[PDB]
């Protein structure tokens, strides 16, 4: 069909995919529609070890957007293999998942994985590198290429599945890490995680986030999406799995003028829990307005152009 | 079936306190509504509000296919506060019903009910009364605001029979001066089931006070997101299972005393 | 009076001043109302050369703000000394015009800090450091702190007046660039400029804006400029003027709760163009709703938490 | 006095075309106007889409206080398809009126006007041909349209007297077949004043073919912002000083032809 589209591990009968963090392990917004519909899902980050996460509030609105300071919170490895992802093997054989991992240090990375690629429904890792390293003072995976190339590296050796790695966009240039991402083995990359907001209390002065700093994402945030998925796409040849701000078929078309493959959907589902499928059945009406053919076409026709 | 999201019809809207709206919406989520206390988890019309505002659900009417909530507005910046422009006619975007709320079930005619409210707390507890009178169990009501300026829902109360009802204000305008806890420490019986829901140092006296009673339900809030589990956003520390997140939205917003740390 | 801001150069009778390039050199929103309401201009950048500026489309919008890629048109120093500020000193002799000065290498900046302050109402320099640089690659100065330490040391040395730099938010970490800023001499702060964005146009498939890339701006990137006054805060002691998507007086409240002295206000007079007196009004019932006694006060119980 | 802003109260507002709007506007801003051509920047209701939408004035009323507008929407993201949902009654929030419009001063009876048109061009020329006609000239109108479906204010133009009125449509499916420019061709008389509005190829077109004529007013669009002329969002090049910049919101949205570059 004309949605369908072909990536490293990922046979997608279309390009929507819930952004990891927004859909838990689609274990709630399944009552709400077949998750049969979804092209995909970026399961929450799973860390070696369970996690509580950070003290509440977590969340905070803005301006077209919202600030999430969750912490990581998820069950951990042990617990993700054998309740979270059978459950969705169960239920969905045929849902292909991607399984985001986060860590706090290169061995936990690697140990994830190691195993997560054994659960027969997982196709690809998203690798999270826009974490704090402890080795390294709390700085981010994901602003040094040599260590984020180390750590993809160290990664890409004991995964049985592809490998993507999802880019932080607080960078002040981010063509050194892609170029080094993708020279140290992935197959395919994932932008943008969330930029870095605060809001303040009017009432007691302090921070409304417990966190103090917040990821900033929604609709205030596709402009940077898309330019930095366009710049990274003249520098790499591997796919990109674009997201930041979509909650439109017209967003996602967007996307592929960018250069992306697939389009994934986040914090849009907290507005409209359908917004998702709802997408899904309006993009070949938005494309014929457009007249675009297939997305496989549209990757082509862009890659191009480019 | 299981509709989930609606778009309702504001049936009115007036302010009935200072800052704080009743609004009544029409639509076919009522016949879904069972257990008090569940909320709603309404979007603001304003395209760059993109977190819906959950708000509990105060009564029905399952056969008016009505539904009544009071809520409090924030400035003019506020998103409530664009709710609250919304007029007769107009459509809301809505999904619910949400959540875990008051169990109704085991109480019989026997045992003695208290009730204690608070401020924006006071609305789910009013349905509450509702269903707990067709019991024909005893009540107690206790009701504490910080002012006669936000005083809601007297009258509403006052006509349900079966019902003892004390008011505060912790400035004496109306009723009793003071907290609601000081009405709490002057009741004479042995209470057999709690229904509490209101700011949390109201619930923390509250739970202070009775740590010793199983059938007390306390009803929470947190800051939301998704509002349906998925986004983690809104935890409590789990009591009975440590590092385990209880989750305001979908495990509660009401829970157990013994689930809770303050 | 409450609302009155003392700060280097600067004898504010409000904090509200209309942010560079929102507010041309005061010809236009002055037929709108008194300028004399405002606490001060930053105008226009201003250039060595005159620059016709980058081709169009030059804006565009999005969710909660908008891209600009103007390209730094303005009539040039020699002009900009002798029409546009003499026109602002002539109609508005006591309402002190913060200059931001603009360039493509150090020398230019240079020179136009020489000049610049000799017009009696400028009584600060706005360093805008967020350009591209020919004698580095069109490197932006305002991303190595070496550089950007020299430029500032090399016009402090001509400037007449105190020297803010404004800072770009285009950064991995921004506190090495304040700190070498602060010590080459820069008497206070603004920030922040733009973030980069980029829309293509479903029809064409192209960027909407000529330029490709263009400064994104508005409230969608407000959490992104507290989060960054906030960091700095804590690292200078110099005063920060903030902005980035302020539209009220609440903004401009959490402004200070962040660490800045007085607000800047650029893409809002777009949708607005009386939000600044506007905001002047409406600020002092807005710090009784939030117990605040003065602005002047407020500065030092927020240095004070901090 | 000069009130530059207003809310203003849509008096109707219905779909005339296929996707083009015409709403009418009540409010004080009509008795400001003067030349026609002018526009208005107006705000979406949607809190997300901050820039206003610059649309010309299409003709006003100055005793009945309104003035009259006709606009394209876009797809349902547009914030031209949300102006349309507004309805009756509402206000919308406006600037103006702006820019400078076609001089009519110095035209008298004796002078043959020609006036070209097309698309979302047409609007701006009603009034024009209104005023026009109080001065008893001669007018020829030419509007070409992509379309029958898209074909607006034919029955305003054909009501004025003074007016040979022709219409193409690209397809044929209403009058002539072809592009205004096919009928341009085909006038056989010497025009002294051409006012011309609508897409830049048809303004390429009209520019070229009268490149000798003074009295040549060409209505332009750009991209805009702050629509006073602070920002420089919609530069022209201007042909007559090189490397200065005209300003369409500010300086146009009219120019005479030896102004422009196309
Ligand atoms: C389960 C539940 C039931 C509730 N029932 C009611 C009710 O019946 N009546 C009533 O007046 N209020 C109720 N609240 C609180 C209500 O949700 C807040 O008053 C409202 O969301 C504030 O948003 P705003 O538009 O007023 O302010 P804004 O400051 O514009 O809100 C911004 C964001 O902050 C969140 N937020 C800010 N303060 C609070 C708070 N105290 N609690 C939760 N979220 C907050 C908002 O949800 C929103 O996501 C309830 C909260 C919960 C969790
Ligand atoms: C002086 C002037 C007079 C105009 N008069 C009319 C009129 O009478 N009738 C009419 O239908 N249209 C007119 N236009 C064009 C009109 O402004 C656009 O149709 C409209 O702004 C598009 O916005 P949107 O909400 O439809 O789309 P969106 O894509 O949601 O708009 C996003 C941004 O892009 C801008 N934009 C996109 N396309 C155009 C365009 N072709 N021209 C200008 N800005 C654009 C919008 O102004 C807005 O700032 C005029 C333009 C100008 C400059
Ligand atoms: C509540 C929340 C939780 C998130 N959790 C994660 C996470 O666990 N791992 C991750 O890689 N990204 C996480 N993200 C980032 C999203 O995956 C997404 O890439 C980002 O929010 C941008 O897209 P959006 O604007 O459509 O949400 C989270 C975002 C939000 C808002
Ligand atoms: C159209 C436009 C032009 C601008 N021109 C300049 C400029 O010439 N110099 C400068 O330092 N900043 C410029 N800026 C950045 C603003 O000064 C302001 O700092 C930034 O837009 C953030 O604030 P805001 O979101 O309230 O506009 C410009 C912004 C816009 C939108
Ligand atoms: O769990 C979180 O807080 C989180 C992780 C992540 O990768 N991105 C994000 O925005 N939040
Ligand atoms: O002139 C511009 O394009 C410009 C300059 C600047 O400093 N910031 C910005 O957003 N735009
Ligand atoms: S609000 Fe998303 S988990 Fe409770
Ligand atoms: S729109 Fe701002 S200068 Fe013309
Ligand atoms: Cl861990
Ligand atoms: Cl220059």
């Amino acid at each position: 069909n004309r949605l369908s589209v072909k990536l490293p591990g990922l046979d997608l009968k279309n390009p929507i995919i819930p952004a990891s963090g927004c859909f838990g392990f689609g274990e709630e917004y399944a009552k709400y529609y077949d998750l049969n519909k979804l092209g995909s899902i970026m399961v929450k980050a799973t860390t070696l070890h369970p996690r509580f996460g950070n003290p509440t509030p977590r969340v905070a609105e803005t301006a077209s957007g919202m600030l999430n300071a969750i912490g990581l919170q998820n069950p951990g490895l042990e617990v993700i293999m054998a309740e979270k992802l059978p459950w969705l093997n169960e239920n969905f054989p045929d849902l292909p998942i991607i399984a985001n991992v986060a860590g706090s240090e290169e061995d936990d990375y690697v140990a994830v994985c190691a195993k997560i690629g054994d659960a027969p429904n997982v196709k690809v890792i998203e690798l999270n590198i826009s974490c704090p390293n402890v080795k390294h003072g709390g700085q981010a995976f994901g602003t040094d290429p040599d260590v984020a190339a180390a750590l993809v590296k160290a990664c890409k050796a004991v995964s049985k599945v592809p490998l993507y790695v999802k880019l932080s966009p607080n960078v002040t240039d981010i063509v050194p890490i892609a170029k080094a991402v993708e020279a140290a083995g992935a197959d395919g990359l994932t932008m943008i995680n969330t930029l870095m907001g605060v809001r303040f209390d009017l009432k007691t002065r302090k921070p409304v986030l417990a966190n103090i700093t917040g990821g900033l994402s929604g609709p205030a945030i596709k402009p940077v999406a898309l330019k930095l998925i366009h710049q990274v796409a003249q520098v790499v040849d591997i796919p990109i799995i674009g997201m930041g701000g979509v909650e439109s078929a017209q967003d996602v078309l967007e996307m592929y003028m960018a250069g992306a493959s697939a389009v994934a959907v986040g914090t849009a589902n907290f507005a409209d829990p359908f917004v998702c499928p709802k997408i899904i059945e309006k993009l070949p009406e938005v494309m014929d307005q457009y007249g675009i053919d297939s997305l496989e076409n549209l990757i082509q026709e862009v890659k191009n152009s480019k | 079936m299981p509709k989930l999201q609606e778009m309702m019809t504001i049936v009115s809207q007036r302010e009935v306190a200072s800052n704080i709206f009743e609004m009544v919406l029409k639509g076919e989520l009522v016949e879904e509504m069972d257990l008090p206390g569940q909320f709603l988890h309404l979007a603001v019309p304003n395209a760059s509000m993109l977190l819906r505002r959950p708000i509990s659900i105060s009564s029905w009417d399952k056969v008016a296919k009505t539904c009544t909530i009071l809520y409090r507005i924030g400035d003019e910046t506020s998103g409530t506060y664009e709710i609250s422009k919304l007029q007769s006619g107009a459509k809301i975007d809505v999904m619910g019903p949400l959540g875990n709320g008051f169990p109704v079930d085991e109480v019989v005619s026997t045992d003695k009910i208290l009730i204690v409210g608070g401020g924006i707390g006071v609305p789910p507890l009013y349905e509450l009364a509702k269903q707990l009178e067709e019991k024909n169990c005893q009540m107690t009501i206790l009701l504490g605001f910080a002012s006669e300026k936000v005083k809601i829902l007297e009258k509403e109360f006052a006509e349900l029979k079966n019902v003892s009802l004390k008011i505060a204000t912790d400035d004496g305008s109306y009723g009793t001066k003071g907290h609601v806890g000081m009405l709490m420490e002057e009741i004479d019986f042995e209470v057999d089931a709690l229904y509490t829901c209101g700011a949390p140092a109201m619930l923390k006296a509250v739970a202070k006070k009775y740590e010793q009673l199983e059938r007390l339900y306390i009803s929470m809030e947190s800051r939301m997101a998704c509002g349906i589990g998925a986004c983690y956003a809104c935890v409590e520390h789990d009591k009975e299972d440590e590092n385990h997140a209880l989750k305001v939205c979908e495990d509660g917003p009401v829970f157990l005393g013994k689930q809770l740390l303050l």
